[PDB]
């Protein structure tokens, strides 16, 4: 039904500026209130700022004052947020969530969320963007049960982190053990992934594991081969 | 404003919890609660202490009384480990102010035994010098696992490892583990293995001496 889609992040130098994009799908784009509310790591959320049914801008925090803007389109249906003088401090999950009440013209001002959205991952350091390195890893001939055997990618070598994996064209939701990454003591980060993989008698995928990085494109189409 | 919260609360699922929020003078205007699980996108509960979302059982709940917002859980499952937040409007600063989730943990499930895996190499990558090797471990309930590596049959931890926390899987702990301080010639003999201490029964597994 609702398909709030977000775009916009990645590795970004202290002190520059970026556009933050949330589109919406299912709903009338005039009639319902859409906030920014970040998500630090671990580190609970926190409110960003937010824009009414119409233009109307609502209010920011204590530390987003003077630096962020934001502005909604009615024509294209969409909320932009623009942020300037990014600082080491600003490295959280930028959500776009939704409201719930039509907002009448009289009432009593308050606000809450009602759908949200995934979130980019908009890190701001020093550093920068390392290619991904995908490997083909060996699915050894230790057969014991029925699928003991499995086969993943070795992705490595990349500071942010977008991990977005697709085997043939973004279906076989069944189960798949995607292992979360780790800083390795020198700000690169490692996927992996664990499939079924069940006896191969020409029967099983094509052995493709396609990882999309944004801020390092590369289209990766290499094969698996025991 | 500023709301305080409490940083863990656990409870067997036997019986109901207590998540409060409370304030200064918090006693008449609205307190919403919503729960976001470990990796998911967080949902809508209970809000405003009288009504619910379309989908949101009657096991959920809140009430206010003075000064304290609580949510009560009613029949707590496995399933229902997530992070709960209050959030407050607070119109004298026209701000959103949020606060520290709590971590609901169902104390008193049963054991699972996690399972350890072996990758061995890729085939095309010995021409260059990667020395990516790494050993995966399966879910499990019991954390705060430390993985032992036995590096040429031998205990070898001067290397650089990861050693990465256990992480949130459909309500169970995972985790990783990789050393490769080998200088890439990592088939010498003795059978390079991996093992994984946990508490109680610790795990191994070995490769092909090649």
């Amino acid at each position: 039904e609702v398909q709030l889609v977000e775009s916009g992040g990645g590795l970004v130098q202290p002190g520059r500026s970026l556009r933050l994009s949330c589109a919406a799908s299912g709903f009338t784009f005039d009639d319902y209130a859409i906030h920014w509310v970040r998500q630090a790591p671990g580190k609970g959320l926190e409110w960003v700022s937010g824009i009414t049914w119409n233009s109307g801008t609502i209010g920011y925090a204590d530390s987003v004052k003077g630096r962020f803007t934001i502005s909604r389109d009615n024509a294209k249906n969409s909320l932009y947020l623009q942020m300037n003088s990014l600082r080491a401090e600003d490295t959280a999950l930028y959500y776009c969530a939704k409201h719930h009440q039509i907002a009448v013209a009289g009432d009593a001002e308050d606000y809450y969320f009602d759908y949200w959205g995934q979130g980019t991952l908009v890190t701001v350091s020093s550093a920068s963007t390392k290619g991904p390195s995908v490997f083909p890893l060996a699915p050894s001939s230790k057969s014991t049960s029925g699928g003991t055997a499995a086969l993943g990618c070795l992705v490595k070598d990349y500071f942010p982190e977008p991990v977005t994996v697709s085997w043939n064209s973004g279906a076989l939701t069944s189960g798949v053990h995607t292992f979360p990454a780790v800083l390795q003591s020198s700000g690169l980060y490692s996927l992996s992934s664990v499939v079924t993989v069940p006896s191969s008698s020409l029967g099983t995928q094509t052995y493709i594991c396609n990882v999309n990085h944004k801020p390092s494109n590369t289209k990766v189409d290499k094969k698996v081969e025991p | 404003y500023e709301l305080t919260q409490p940083p863990s609360v656990s409870v067997a699922p036997g019986q109901t919890a207590r998540i409060t929020c409370g304030g200064n003078n918090i006693g008449s205007k609205s307190v919403h609660w919503y729960q976001q699980k470990p990796g998911q996108a967080p949902v809508l509960v209970v809000y405003d202490d009288s009504d619910r979302p379309s989908g949101i059982p009657e096991r959920f709940s809140g009430s206010n009384s003075g000064n304290t917002a609580t949510l009560t859980i009613s029949r707590v499952e496995a399933g229902d480990e997530a992070d709960y937040y209050c959030q407050v409007w607070d119109s004298r600063s026209d701000r959103v102010v949020f606060g520290g989730g709590t971590k609901l943990t169902a104390l008193g499930q049963p054991k699972a035994a996690p399972s350890v895996t072996l990758f061995p190499p890729s085939s095309e990558e010995l021409q260059a010098n990667k020395a990516t090797l790494v050993c995966l471990i399966s879910d499990f309930y019991p954390g705060a696992v430390t993985v032992a590596w036995k590096a040429d049959s031998s205990p070898v931890k001067a290397g650089v490892e990861t050693t990465t926390p256990s992480k949130q899987s459909n309500n169970k702990y995972a985790a990783s583990s990789y050393l490769s301080l080998t200088p890439e010639q990592w088939k010498s003999h003795r059978s390079y293995s991996c093992q994984v201490t946990h508490e109680g029964s610790t795990v191994e597994k070995t490769v092909a001496p090649t």
